[PDB]
């Protein structure tokens, strides 16, 4: 009692918090009848046939959303996974000879004049001798004009070149688990109004994250995680035109379109063993992929939004959305991807209404791309290989990444438009009820013990 | 029971020292991506485990869990009462108030460990 | 810090041209992509120019006016040509985001304080 | 105080004092800097192991100062006692016996053996 | 007794900064005689 | 296979020679056209 | 002074100076460097 003796204790739960480097778990689901992934899962280790999840009490513990490690260890991660993933296929260089192209009329609409194009050329055959004289239909935004059957040129054997995607290999997601390793622990917040930075008092202890699919997208979220209760308004400090606001839906909208045009990929030579598939000839009519989605439920989620977003610009004013006003051409249009080939429709019928404090459906057009330039940077692309038949795609807009304009002093003006930027920010809305905690078990308490000798 | 990893996180200090093994029997559990990347924590993690289980055994301690030692209270480091601290308050605020008087303790303990080892050396040769 | 000096400011007769520039430091200019202001008496905020990174692009509003960058040189230069009667106002440079998200329409923090442009004969 | 290495000079009676000291950091802590560095981290705690397993068989554990049976053999070194602990070094020590220290790892791990049956058959009897 | 400048091998550019010094391992296992006897 | 002539402009006799204009072609970034470029070569970096 | 066996013709003699012996020079020129394009992103620079 009156000797009080220090005594070292060892396992007691006190963490702290670090950084570390998580590793793979994904679903097998046999595995053995696939076709390839990009983002490569053989590599991974088999995951939990069961996570179990320790519910924690009498704990209030700290987050956020905006410094957290988990996203900048992602982002290296999936760049890392598709650098490997297009190294072991054919690099073609030779293809950007002086195109001799042309226009095409083979029963088209007005709404695609001009766009696909006849372009024909000269490749060297398999021998390094003789020549051959090819063609293809190459679309408006792959060809620019030089020399101004005029001759066009590749728009990107000017600063890089690129290497055709394998072939084989298809870029379909698949949910994968990130685990911290032995000696961490990864806390989840569970509460249903978190609202970034600010503590949980409700959380738990889990093995590892829940599947989450490494989607890409722009300015509208695809496929991604909804939320409960009612839309969530999330943003770093909501008092500035430069920060976006990560809106989260309740109810998901259904989006879905196709590319009605029928297309056959012919395969040519261009040295030993490479190939090189290009297309041509369009069996049918010619038209523009466009993509649907229902009125009646825009027309009310815009609603829900408004009436939670009022919350922090007072309550008479006049929230106004408008279209993207400019910018690079992957952050003003949705840049989203289906079956292998990358859409860059065009929304600008949706961010179209004024909203006062007091069956049709709609369509959005789109265009085709093939030199696609994704993970922006600076010497490097990807030759997308045509693929047969036509494509539909069905998917669930839960998201939006709209951004504020205001800066003209006080008023009741408020106008929001559509806009990206980083690719970080369709992570940051699936890793955001999580953080990765370091165990220190040793401690020291006082006692009335002696160790007698 | 309320078994499970940092189980008892939540729980007075009185009943947090019972699950001493749940939190310390899985500290040492086991050129593409997913390559070395497992590799560069499979070594630290060992090397964590090695070297707290090094600074455990250079006091007189090594029993495990629970160890007793010399070098009494201070008195200043903390003016509480006893059933103060081991009744009412986590091991997280624990951390938080001595997070900084630690660092005199662990030469304190040292020190004290060795007079020990002395001591018995030199007692057990008259003899 | 990151705030931006500019410099170039002055008289021009209707038909010339003008080299404005501004430059700026402050351990930061690697996220960020700088454009151009535009704000003349009676009327709001306009963009001119914004020299989008990740791209190397140059977008512009007008035909005329071009933005340009040299080397790791922390100054942007803005060339505009066949100035008309118009283009009297007050040029300032900002930052805007990292790929040149909506301009023409946006107001920008770390901006600068603004030379003077008249136009007459 | 001293630190690394510090009393290397000193005579043997005062070194055995600062054995924490040589003792707390035997464990301290693609491209070039790489794999050339990720050898050494996982050689160290090869190495540490391994002597903590010999300090283990023979019978310790507890680190430091452990003495023990196996009694001196005269054949080894014929000296004096205050001739061995007052004015000498440890290295002059090891150049001494350095060819000697290969039966004595033998011999203790057959004594403890010895010790560990005895304590072992003594318990199970009553 | 004539001199004359060469060199040779890129290797004596780094004899002439890293010549007082030397990498030592430290071996801390030790035997010694003195007076106990495990007491059991 | 350079074409290389001598350079006369303000020449010092120290520095006699050793410089060198050299034209070649070269293959311009279209795998169809070829340019002809010239360069300054030190006489130490071309053989005859 | 500091040598593997200085008594032979074959080692090197190694000397370590005491103060140093300062050494100036400049090329006193202005090359202006042009570049030129081989192929698909890569360039030349060479003398002009
Ligand atoms: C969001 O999730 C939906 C649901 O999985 C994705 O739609 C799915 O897209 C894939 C790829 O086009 C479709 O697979 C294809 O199925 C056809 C018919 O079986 C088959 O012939 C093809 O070889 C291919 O396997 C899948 O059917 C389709 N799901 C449904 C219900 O139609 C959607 O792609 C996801 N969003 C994004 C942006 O990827
Ligand atoms: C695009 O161009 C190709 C070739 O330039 C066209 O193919 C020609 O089709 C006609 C009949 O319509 C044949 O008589 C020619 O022999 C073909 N050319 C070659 C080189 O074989 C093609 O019709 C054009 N249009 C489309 C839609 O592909
Ligand atoms: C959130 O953003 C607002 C932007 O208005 C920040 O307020 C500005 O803070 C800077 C630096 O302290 C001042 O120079 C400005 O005058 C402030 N603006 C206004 C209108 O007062 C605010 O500080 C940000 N919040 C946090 C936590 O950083
Ligand atoms: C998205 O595709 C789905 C399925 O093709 C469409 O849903 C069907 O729409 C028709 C309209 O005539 C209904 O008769 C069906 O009952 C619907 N299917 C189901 C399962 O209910 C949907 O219309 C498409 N999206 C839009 C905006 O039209
Ligand atoms: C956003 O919407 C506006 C108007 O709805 C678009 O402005 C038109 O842009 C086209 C394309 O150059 C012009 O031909 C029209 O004259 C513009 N109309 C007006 C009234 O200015 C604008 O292009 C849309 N932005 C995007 C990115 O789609
Ligand atoms: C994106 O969609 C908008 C919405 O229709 C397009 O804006 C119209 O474009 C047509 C094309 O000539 C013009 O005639 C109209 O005046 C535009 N405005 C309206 C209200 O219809 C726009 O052109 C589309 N494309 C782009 C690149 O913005
Ligand atoms: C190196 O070669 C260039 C080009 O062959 C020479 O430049 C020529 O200079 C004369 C006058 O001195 C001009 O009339 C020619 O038009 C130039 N050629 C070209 C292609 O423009 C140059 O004189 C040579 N010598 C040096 C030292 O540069
Ligand atoms: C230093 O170099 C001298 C060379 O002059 C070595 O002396 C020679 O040693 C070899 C082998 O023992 C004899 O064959 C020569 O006859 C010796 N030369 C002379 C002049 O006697 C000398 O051994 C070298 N030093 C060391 C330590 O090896
Ligand atoms: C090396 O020393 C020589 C001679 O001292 C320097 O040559 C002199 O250069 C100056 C500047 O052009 C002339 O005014 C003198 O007439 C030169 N003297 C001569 C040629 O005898 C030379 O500049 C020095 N180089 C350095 C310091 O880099
Ligand atoms: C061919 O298409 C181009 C599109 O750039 C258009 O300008 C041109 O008028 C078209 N010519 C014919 C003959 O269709
Ligand atoms: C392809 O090569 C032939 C060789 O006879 C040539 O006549 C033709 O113009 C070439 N096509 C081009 C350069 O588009
Ligand atoms: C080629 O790329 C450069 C950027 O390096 C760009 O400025 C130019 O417009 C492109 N097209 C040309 C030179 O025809
Ligand atoms: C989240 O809620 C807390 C509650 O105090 C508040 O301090 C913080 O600013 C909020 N963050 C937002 C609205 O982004
Ligand atoms: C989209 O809707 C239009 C008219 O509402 C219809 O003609 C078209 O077939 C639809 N497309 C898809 C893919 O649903
Ligand atoms: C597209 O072409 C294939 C093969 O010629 C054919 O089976 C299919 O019916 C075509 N699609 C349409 C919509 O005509
Ligand atoms: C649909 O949009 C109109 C136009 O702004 C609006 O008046 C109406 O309230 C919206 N529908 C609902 C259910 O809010
Ligand atoms: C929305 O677009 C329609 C035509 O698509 C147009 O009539 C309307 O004016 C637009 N909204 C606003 C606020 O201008
Ligand atoms: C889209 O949302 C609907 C409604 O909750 C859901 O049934 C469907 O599975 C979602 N699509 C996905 C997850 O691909
Ligand atoms: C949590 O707090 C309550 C309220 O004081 C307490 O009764 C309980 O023992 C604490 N621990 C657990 C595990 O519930
Ligand atoms: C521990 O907290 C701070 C951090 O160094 C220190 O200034 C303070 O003096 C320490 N606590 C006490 C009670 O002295
Ligand atoms: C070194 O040798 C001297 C001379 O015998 C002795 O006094 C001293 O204690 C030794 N040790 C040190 C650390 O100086
Ligand atoms: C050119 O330089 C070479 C270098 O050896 C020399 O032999 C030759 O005479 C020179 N000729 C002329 C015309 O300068
Ligand atoms: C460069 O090519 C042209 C082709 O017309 C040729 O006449 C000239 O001799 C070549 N230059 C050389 C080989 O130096
Ligand atoms: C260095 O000095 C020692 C002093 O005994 C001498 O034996 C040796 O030969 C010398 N080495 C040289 C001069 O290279
Ligand atoms: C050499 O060339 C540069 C390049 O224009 C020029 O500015 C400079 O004045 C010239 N002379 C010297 C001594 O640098």
């Amino acid at each position: 009692a009156e000797n009080l003796w220090v005594t070292v204790y060892y396992g007691v739960p006190v963490w702290k918090d670090a950084e570390t480097t998580l590793f793979c778990a994904s679903d097998a689901k046999a595995y053995e009848t696939e076709k390839h992934n990009v983002w490569a899962t053989h590599a991974c280790v088999p995951t939990d046939p069961n996570p179990q999840e320790i519910h924690l009490e009498n704990v209030t513990e700290e987050f956020n959303m905006w410094k957290n490690n988990m996203v900048e260890q992602m982002h290296t991660d999936i760049i890392s996974l598709w650098d490997q993933s297009l190294k072991p296929c054919v690099k073609l260089t030779p293809l950007c000879v002086t195109l001799q192209c042309t226009n095409v009329t083979n029963n088209i609409t007005d709404d695609m004049r001009g766009e696909l194009k006849n372009c024909s050329f000269n490749m060297t055959t398999e021998l390094r001798d003789k020549k051959q004289k090819v063609y293809s239909l190459f679309y408006r935004l792959d060809v620019v004009q030089i020399n101004e059957n005029k001759e066009y040129r590749l728009i990107n054997c000017n600063t890089s070149a690129c290497t055709q995607a394998c072939p084989k290999v298809s870029f379909e997601p698949i949910p994968i688990h990130y685990c911290a390793p032995a000696g961490f622990a990864i806390l989840k917040c569970k509460d249903k109004k978190f609202n970034g930075t600010g503590p949980c008092p409700s959380v738990s202890t889990v093995q590892c994250t829940h599947g989450i699919k490494p989607v890409v997208s722009t300015q509208l979220l695809l496929n991604g995680s909804l939320a409960e209760e009612e839309v969530m308004i999330r943003s770093e400090n909501i008092t500035n035109n430069a920060k976006n606001i990560l809106v989260q839906f309740n109810t998901p909208v259904q989006i879905n379109c196709t590319r009605p045009n029928n297309n056959t990929r012919k395969s040519i030579r261009i040295g030993p063993g490479q190939a090189f598939y290009a297309t041509g000839d369009i069996i049918g009519d010619i038209r523009q992929a466009h993509c649907n989605v229902s009125k009646a439920t825009w027309n009310e989620t815009l609603g829900k939004v408004v009436k939670q977003l009022r919350k922090h610009f007072g309550n008479n004013t006049i929230i106004r959305f408008a279209n993207s006003s400019g910018g690079d051409l992957e952050v003003t249009t949705h840049s989203f991807n289906c079956g292998g080939e990358f859409f860059y429709c065009n929304t600008s019928g949706l961010f179209n209404s004024t909203w006062i404090s007091n069956n049709d459906s709609i369509t959005l057009p789109c265009r085709i791309k093939q030199i696609i330039n994704m993970w922006q940077r600076i010497g490097q692309c990807m030759y997308a290989p045509p693929i047969q038949g036509v494509i539909r795609c069905v998917s669930n807009i839960t998201g939006l990444i709209l951004t504020r304009d205001g800066g003209s002093t006080n008023s009741t003006t408020e106008t929001f438009r559509p806009g990206g930027g980083d690719m970080r920010d369709n992570w940051r809305s699936e890793l955001y009820k999580y953080k990765v905690v370091k165990i220190e078990p040793l401690g020291v308490a006082p006692t009335r013990c002696k160790r007698r000798v | 029971v309320f078994l499970g990893f940092l189980g008892a996180a939540g729980s007075t200090m009185g009943a947090a020292s019972m699950t001493l093994t749940v939190q310390a029997r899985n500290l040492l559990s086991g050129l593409t991506v997913w390559g070395i990347k497992q590799l560069q924590a499979r070594v630290l993690a060992v090397e964590r485990y090695l070297r707290d289980q090094q600074l455990l055994g250079i006091w007189g301690c090594s029993g495990k869990l629970i160890c007793c030692t010399n070098v009494p209270w201070n008195s200043s480091w903390s003016n509480r009462n006893l059933s103060e601290i081991w009744d009412n308050m986590t091991w997280l605020q624990w951390d938080k108030e001595i997070s900084n008087y630690t660092q005199i303790i662990y030469g304190l303990l040292e020190e004290s460990q060795n007079q020990q080892e002395k001591n018995e050396q030199d007692l057990l040769a008259l003899d | 810090q990151v705030q931006l000096q500019e410099s170039g400011g002055g008289l021009v007769q209707p038909g010339g041209s003008l080299r404005l520039s501004c430059v700026a430091s402050g351990f930061d200019l690697e996220n960020y992509s700088i454009g151009w202001f535009r704000q003349a008496p009676g009327k709001a905020r306009e963009g001119v120019a914004c020299l989008s990174k990740n791209s190397g692009i140059g977008h512009s509003v007008k035909g005329r006016f071009t933005i340009s960058r040299d080397g790791d040189s922390n100054t942007w230069f803005l060339q505009m040509g066949a100035l008309e009667a118009e283009d009297t106002a007050v040029y300032t440079c900002a930052t805007y985001n990292r790929a040149c998200a909506n301009y023409v329409t946006i107001w920008p923090e770390f901006r600068g304080q603004g030379t003077q442009v008249t136009v007459s004969s």
